[PDB]
């Protein structure tokens, strides 16, 4: 079991970048589109009242 | 507000958090794994003793 799961550890480590990496870059471009949009909308929600 | 923009950008972004959350979960469990192998390595001495 103790070489069986010292197996498993780089398994797991080389995991939790890639995921990390991607799920950075997905938000970098989600990000800027969305708030440009809530700018406008709240600006328009303040011209509007 | 997001079904006027595309709606796949929610999911793309809930299904990435998802996985990070049990991605993280495995790692927790990787690190428990860790310290089950420290008792190993204190236990070992023990069975050199023996």
């Amino acid at each position: 079991e103790l070489r069986e799961l010292e197996h498993t550890v780089p398994q797991q480590s080389k995991d939790l970048e890639t995921i990390k990496a991607k799920l950075k870059e997905d938000h970098a471009v989600l990000e800027p589109k969305l708030d440009d949009i809530v700018s406008k909308i709240s600006a328009r929600f303040a011209r509007l009242f | 507000t997001i079904r006027s923009i595309d709606a796949s950008l929610l999911d793309v972004l809930d299904e990435l958090r998802e996985l990070q959350g049990n991605e993280q979960s495995l790692q927790k469990d990787l690190d428990f794994k860790k310290a089950k192998i420290v008792h190993l390595r204190q236990e070992s001495d023990k069975l050199r003793k023996s």
